[PDB]
């Protein structure tokens, strides 16, 4: 299946370089332009360049003349987006797509994109996330149904991604976005709401990953007796 | 070169009437625009092509079409699972986006609160949180009471998007405090405007 697929998010100091990958499978890499849009937070698209991986020309939007490059590798079906000296304001999400198939020789129908990839432009270090549970309990239950979660807290830079049973537990799940403290570090929680009855018998665990540190926690919420 | 303006910003809508958005191009682009959904967190979706043919895989209920400087996407019955913010887009330039939101039923919130755990008190400090669940309209005020006494400046909220199931938002509030502070007090309580939930710290 045609899948397009980016490197992880990484956090770059100011005035450094970051470099996106972008490695295309399941088409002829050289028959299709790489073109690049990036996001900054809530904010909308906005068009960076392309790339022909055949021959490797280029065309860059004045905006980041002179200090974008997009290379490719066809051996290994990867094109690069090198941003040098990273403002605070090149924080966002950065995209790259492939578009549809078209003869007049501007094909700009994105139809497969990549999952994208946050650059957060800051001198902050990464620091990889402490996870805490969240048990149920009395104090947790209303009605017939109890609430539980897990808390993820202290770790920059974003994202981190919370599932439950390993994907098995995905009704009623509530991953909050993250909230910058005022420590510099983010923090969100991660909760689920399931029957009361339940506690006790089915097994909740949260799956919490850091890619940015390369952590990945697995903790078992176990209920309260009170 | 080319400045495309999309109308309207956001809209707001019940489930199963028609959702209409309109963009307009500074020049002729004759039908070379396409229509993207953005869910939140995830990239932009392909739904038209060519400002009229339906990208491959996607529902039938997704529509466009013009020519020339006038455009026009169409949701025909709009689901829950919608909730998103749309963008038209032509050659390099991508219209300002329309936020699409569901109009539901009032739904009051579930309101639950989790004492700091055990294990993140050896760490010297203390969250505690109360959860607003599966709740419409998302105005809502959070305050937190220690011992009776209002709280100011050391709490945060967070809300989630709009459910894909059931429309409705959910809302939590931390409240941060140090280890030592938090022993040093006795009632916990989280005021939902209103409703309160509390717990007491040593049961």
């Amino acid at each position: 299946q045609v899948q397009v697929v980016q490197s992880g998010a990484e956090v770059k100091k100011p005035g450094a370089s970051v470099k996106v990958s972008c490695k295309a499978s399941g088409y002829t890499f050289t028959d299709h332009y790489i073109h690049w849009v990036r996001q900054a937070p809530g904010q909308g698209l906005e068009w960076m360049g392309w790339i022909n991986p055949y021959r490797g020309g280029t065309n860059y939007a004045q905006k980041f003349q002179g200090r974008v490059t997009m290379t490719r590798d066809t051996s290994i079906n990867t094109a690069y987006m090198e941003l040098s000296r990273l403002r605070f304001d090149d924080t966002a999400v950065y995209y790259c797509a492939r578009p549809k198939d078209c003869s007049g020789g501007s094909c700009y129908d994105f139809d497969y994109w990549g999952q994208g990839t946050l650059v957060t432009v800051s001198s902050a270090s990464t620091k990889g996330p402490s996870v805490f549970p969240l048990a149920p309990s009395s104090k947790s239950t209303s009605g017939g149904t109890a609430a539980l979660g897990c808390l993820v807290k202290d770790y920059f830079p974003e994202p981190v991604t919370v599932s439950w049973n390993s994907g098995a537990l995905t009704s009623g799940v509530h991953t909050f976005p993250a909230v910058l403290q005022s420590s510099g570090l983010y923090s969100l929680s991660s909760v689920v709401t399931v029957p009361s009855s339940s506690l006790g018998t089915q097994t909740y665990i949260c799956n919490v990953n850091h890619k940015p540190s390369n952590t990945k926690v697995d903790k078992r919420v176990e209920p309260k007796s009170c | 070169n080319i400045q495309m303006t999309q109308s309207p910003s956001s809209l707001s809508a019940s489930v199963g009437d028609r959702v209409t958005i309109t963009c307009q191009a500074s020049q002729d682009i004759s039908n070379y625009l396409n229509w993207y959904q953005q869910k939140p967190g995830k990239a932009p979706k392909l739904l038209i092509y060519d400002a009229s043919n339906l990208e491959t895989g996607v529902p039938s209920r997704f529509s466009g079409s013009g020519s020339g400087t006038h455009f026009t996407f169409t949701i025909s019955r709009l689901q829950p699972e919608d909730i998103a913010t749309y963008y038209c887009q032509v050659y390099e330039t991508f219209g300002q986006g329309t936020k699409v939101e569901i109009k539901r039923t009032v739904a009051a919130p579930s309101v639950f609160i989790f004492p700091p755990s055990d294990e993140q008190l050896k760490s010297g400090t203390a969250s505690v949180v109360c959860l607003l669940n599966n709740f419409y309209p998302r105005e809502a005020k959070v305050q937190w009471k220690v011992d009776n006494a209002l709280q100011s400046g050391n709490s945060q909220e967070s809300v989630t998007e709009q459910d894909s199931k059931d429309s409705t938002y959910s809302l939590s509030s931390t409240l941060t405090l140090s280890k030592a502070d938090y022993e040093k007090h006795k009632v916990y309580a989280c005021e939902v405007t209103s409703v309160t939930k509390s717990f007491n710290r040593g049961e």
